[PDB]
């Protein structure tokens, strides 16, 4: 999910 | 020390939320909860400015969105924010 | 992590006990 | 699968006793506040301090509806040291079995007393804790779900939050099983993780 896969 | 998804600086939060509420129209609760975690950390870290901004940004974007989903997301996010405020500062965020 | 919850309130410490 | 309401009352009643007992056996609070009593046909300690009992009662009042739906993986009684680092953990791991086994309700006091007896003597096997330890309860849920927070948030005066890394991480843990039991509808396991130098 979104915040996990958001590290950019 | 309060990060959203690594996002610590305010605007990094603010973009990251915008992209999130803008791309997605059925958000995973996993994500919703981390926002709730993010906000209660802002209360615990003593950053009521940021939290008041954050609450509002996503009040606007969330209640603007055509998905009812996002509209209930916000209500959940704020409810948990307020019972924690109510016990930490003895107050509830004023949301006009 | 995302699926662990705990109360906000810390329990009465040892001191706040001594006297009741 | 889904636990019942009455199972969930049973479990919470059980955990209340247990949390009380752990608190005594590990000396989190001094013995002056405990009074012998009898549950599950065996002796136990229960605090008399009202603030203490409310905290615990409140904690479990809230966990209950999540047990109702079998939405809890672990209830955990974490004992923190004087610098708020975890020294010890008592984990109740709850599971559904998929028939020939014992009837949980028919045999409640037999089955749970076992847990109770082990906690009573468990100090034999752990190391002695530092002084000025406090405690906390942590609930692991099966899913990272919003409904869990909707349902646990039943006391305006007693909010819950999501815990973090700080609250949970223990350095170099050691595992001391105490009890496992299986039944009609519920498998529960109690075990201790203690910190390697404490």
């Amino acid at each position: 999910s979104f915040f996990d896969k958001k590290r950019s | 020390a309060p990060n959203l998804a690594g996002a610590v600086e305010f605007n990094d939060v603010k973009t990251l939320l915008r992209e999130w509420i803008t791309t997605i129209s059925d958000p995973m609760e996993e994500d919703i909860l981390q926002v709730v975690k993010y906000c209660t950390d802002l209360i615990e870290e003593k950053d009521l400015e940021k939290l008041d901004l954050v609450i509002k940004y996503m009040k606007r974007l969330m209640q603007q969105s055509v998905e009812s989903v996002w509209n209930m997301a916000f209500d959940f996010i704020l409810d948990n924010v307020q019972v924690v405020l109510q016990q930490t500062y003895g107050s509830t965020l004023k949301v006009t | 992590t995302a699926n662990i919850l705990k109360p906000l309130m810390s329990p009465p410490s040892r001191e706040e006990i001594m006297a009741t | 699968l889904n636990f019942g309401q009455v199972v969930a009352d049973v479990l919470c009643e059980f955990l209340e006793v247990a949390v009380h007992l752990i608190l005594y056996v590990r000396e989190v609070y001094p013995v002056g506040i405990f009074q012998k009593r009898k549950k599950y046909n065996v002796p136990v300690q229960m605090s008399c301090h009202p603030e203490l009992n409310q905290y615990i009662q409140d904690t479990l009042h809230c966990v209950k509806p999540l047990l109702e739906k079998n939405d809890v993986e672990k209830v955990v009684v974490v004992i923190l040291d004087k610098e708020h680092r975890p020294v010890e953990k008592f984990v109740f791991e709850i599971t559904q079995p998929p028939i020939s086994s014992d009837s949980l309700l028919s045999h409640v006091e037999q089955l749970l007393a076992a847990f109770i007896l082990k906690i009573s003597v468990c100090d034999a096997v752990l190391d002695h804790n530092p002084p000025g330890c406090t405690f906390t309860v942590l609930v692991h849920t099966r899913e990272a779900a919003t409904r869990n927070m909707e349902k646990i948030q039943v006391i305006k005066d007693f909010p819950w939050i999501l815990a973090d890394e700080q609250d949970v991480h223990m350095h170099d843990p050691r595992l001391i099983p105490l009890k496992t039991m299986t039944s009609d509808i519920l498998k529960m396991q109690l075990y201790v993780e203690e910190r390697a130098h404490k």
